[PDB]
């Protein structure tokens, strides 16, 4: 349903931009490994919580 | 500190919840005017001696 998907997406979306607000709760480490095809951190830390 | 993190953001999902919409309902309403001379449109033609 479009509702489940707007819903997915708008609250994916202030998950993550709470979590890399002030210190990331991620370490740099995991950052470097979703960004090695180049994808930014915050991209890359998004498809893996999906 | 992650904990507070964590906390956060599942807080911040569960304030998203809608409340109610408000809104004006002014579709099908016009303003009236005010008309203060009735029109009559009369005029009494009478001839010079009266007949």
């Amino acid at each position: 349903t479009s509702g489940s998907i707007i819903n997915h997406a708008n609250n994916l979306n202030k998950v993550i931009n709470h979590v890399f607000a002030d210190k990331p709760l991620i370490s740099e480490t995991m950052l470097k490994i979703l960004t090695i095809d180049g994808t930014t951190g915050k991209d890359g830390y998004r498809n893996w919580l999906d | 500190e992650d904990m507070a993190k964590i906390y956060g953001a599942v807080a911040a999902v569960s304030k998203n919840v809608n409340s109610s919409v408000t809104y004006e309902v002014k579709r099908g309403t016009h303003e009236l005017i005010k008309v203060p001379t009735i029109p009559h449109n009369l005029v009494l033609i009478q001839s010079d001696n009266g007949k």
